[PDB]
RNA sequence: AGACAACCUGGCGAACUGAAACAUCUUAGUAGCCAGAGGAAAAGAAAGCAAAAGCGAUUCCCGUAGUAGCGGCGAGCGAA
RNA sequence: AUCCCGUGUGAAUCAGCAAGGACCACCUUGCAAGGCUAAAUACUCCUGGGUGACCGAUAGCGAAGUAGUACCGUGAGGGA
RNA sequence: UGACCGCGUGCCUGUUGAAGAAUGAGCCGGCGACUCAUAGGCAGUGGCUUGGUUAAGGGAACCCACCGGAGCCGUAGCGA
RNA sequence: ACCCAGAGCUAGCUGGUUCUCCCCGAAAUGCGUUGAGGCGCAGCAGUUGACUGGACAUCUAGGGGUAAAGCACUGUUUCG
RNA sequence: GGCCAGUGAGACGAUGGGGGAUAAGCUUCAUCGUCGAGAGGGAAACAGCCCGGAUCACCAGCUAAGGCCCCUAAAUGACCG
RNA sequence: GGCCCUCGAGUGCAAAGGCAGAAGGGAGCUUGACUGCAAGACCCACCCGUCGAGCAGGGACGAAAGUCGGCCUUAGUGAU
């Protein structure tokens, strides 16, 4: 019956205004002092899904609002 | 237990609160050896809310 | 009206005796595929990725108040004295 | 007859680092583009670029890329925008994309 | 007193399965057995909801919503 | 949190008691530890009336013939 | 009908490769397999575009005129 | 033990999957995997939109340390 | 870039090598051919070699690879060894 | 102490690539082993990794021009 939403992955991706799925970066929890200034800077940020694996996101949750660009 | 990262807080800001601009202990985390050098560090570095460049005195 | 594919009657109307599954394997297999998002027992993305900073443990999402029309949508819907333009009119 | 097999001691490796020449020489680059992935100084910095931590060999401006000789050998590379690059509609690629483009017109 | 298709109330209460293994978890308080009674049974007339605005015993449908949530925060479960 | 329970403790009485998702204060709401109660709701061994882009004897109930028969099984049971 | 000539390694499954001495069928006739319900995405088609649409529920039943705007989708993002 | 029920248990495994013509047409690789006869993503099919120019051919410019060759370096080697 | 597949056992041959005994119709990589999924002709028969890519009809013709004593299409052809 | 080839030395730690008045050896002064970032590239299935001109602040060292966001470079490491 009516679609259940994913919830585990739900939590993971987000969906912006314009309609793009975007994801927090991994590795910067812990064993921060071995890393640098520069690279915790690059792990802070959101960045899109990789087109590749837009698939089984969306399919994971359907209830999204989510414009694979058409 | 031979060479070990090291907590060097400030002597500048230290630990005060009130009027929204809040002052929050800058830090810095980084190794030394603990045989080679036995006394604690002391090195001057930066601290971004106090804005000049302190002394971070060393603890634990 | 499209005039779907009855599926497996003869290899002439195409998708048949197997009907375009191809070889063994647990695809072909009847019942359920697998978890959707399964990566085959490497690390789900969905689970090597950290999660969304407020949504993790507590606080509400930013559900909206308030709303909001604008001035540029409100001129397209003209009342020269404008009574009250509120909850009501609009 | 059915003897036992000796083990080795051997099979381990790093899968190659993927260094070298990114961008040729008499080839255009950028401001920030990676020029040489160089594991020491091979080739060495000359005018117009940056030179790394990791001696990797990057432009500062646009133009292309020049491998000089160094002295008592060696390498440099150094970079130069160029003057004027002109282009004429009487050669085969201009007129063939002019062709191709008014032929879609023509289509649609 | 016994009998009686299902529905229903109360007592006891599985496992295969799913989690691509598995013990938390899921299967499920389901199947089964046991006892009980009616045309329905159970519920039910606030030590209740809700928010400074109000509603007035239950029960059932649409909806809120697959939202708030819970969850080896996994599989899944999921309100008002 | 709310609701119910084995063990042990063990209050108060509307200058009260309980709830408002630990908890305290202030507001608001209600009155627990006695009972009863139609409807809308669930179902088909079954009766009457109607209907079918349902079946037509390898179908439709297992069963269109005196079928749960003949037959098998110690027996539960299976079964044309 | 067929003097005699030339050609011509049963079918299926399934393989790198099967006339295969791999598998399957004694023959003949019947029965005998991607369906349905509900949701999500996409395409084709249609209606409306004063935005669109109603759910339950009501209908000399069922369809059905005609009501029902409760909700849902679109009209603002950004940030935990 | 049997019989009935959960129960059409599950089976990344084997077998099987039925009318016709026309158009295009693969792969048997890399990566990860309690994974190796499974699955994911990439690579290579079809189909339908958008962006442009390449394709095959000849001619220049670039950095290469391989076949060759060599004994100045690193080893090895025979005779004086 | 949208929608939606199969594949993820490969095989042999040429070359460049590794492993092996520079054994294997052996094995593993790299570049290319064919099979796989490709009929026809040459190879007696003969997936993988050579030629050549089958829309269909003709009791027409020219040729590729390969051949011209008979079985069995074409020279019991030629000149020199 | 002189002479002669001169980089065959050393470069914390395996190897390869590097390094001359040096990246090798010594001395003075210190802490840029710093906050806020970042045009732009490399590497790739995804996850991850890598180089970074420059700007902002506040310092270091020098007479100044300038150089400094750890180590001559490639290992010293784990997602959720």
């Amino acid at each position: 019956y009516k679609m259940k939403t994913h919830k585990a992955s739900a939590k993971r991706f987000r969906v912006t205004g314009k309609g793009k799925i975007v994801r927090r970066r991994a590795g910067k929890q812990h064993l921060l002092a071995k890393k640098n200034t520069k690279r915790k800077n690059r792990l802070s940020k959101l960045i899109q899904v990789d087109r590749s694996d837009y698939d089984n996101v969306i399919g994971a949750l359907p209830y999204l609002k989510v414009n694979r660009k058409v | 237990d031979v060479r070990v990262k090291v907590i060097l807080e400030c002597t500048g800001c230290v630990r005060k609160s009130v009027n929204k601009g809040s002052r929050g202990v800058s830090r810095y985390i980084t190794q030394k050896n603990r045989h080679n050098t036995p006394s604690r560090l002391e090195l001057r570095k930066f601290c971004p809310y106090c804005y000049k460049h302190t002394i971070h005195g060393e603890i634990k | 009206r499209k005039k779907g594919k009855r599926k497996g009657r003869g290899h002439a109307a195409g998708q048949g005796g197997s009907c375009g599954f191809g070889m063994r394997g647990q695809k072909s297999r009847s019942g359920p595929g697998i978890m959707r998002g399964f990566e085959g027992g490497q690390m789900p993305l969905y689970r090597r990725i950290p999660k969304l900073r407020g949504i993790a443990g507590g606080m509400r999402a930013g559900l909206p108040k308030y709303v909001p029309i604008n001035l540029r949508d409100i001129e397209v819907a003209g009342f020269k004295e404008g009574e009250e333009v509120s909850l009501e009119s609009l | 007859h059915k003897k036992g097999a000796g083990s080795t001691k051997n099979g381990r490796d790093s899968k190659g680092q993927r260094l070298g020449v990114k961008i040729y020489g008499d080839q255009v680059a950028k401001p920030g583009a990676i020029i040489i992935r160089q594991r020491g100084t091979k080739f060495h910095p000359g005018k117009n670029v940056g030179i790394g931590k990791d001696h990797t060999i990057f432009a500062l401006i646009d133009g292309l890329v020049k491998f000089e000789k160094y002295g008592p050998d060696k390498k440099k590379v150094s970079v130069y925008p160029r003057e004027i690059q002109p282009e004429n509609p009487n050669s085969y690629r201009a007129r063939k994309r002019e062709n191709f483009r008014l032929q879609r017109e023509k289509k649609k």
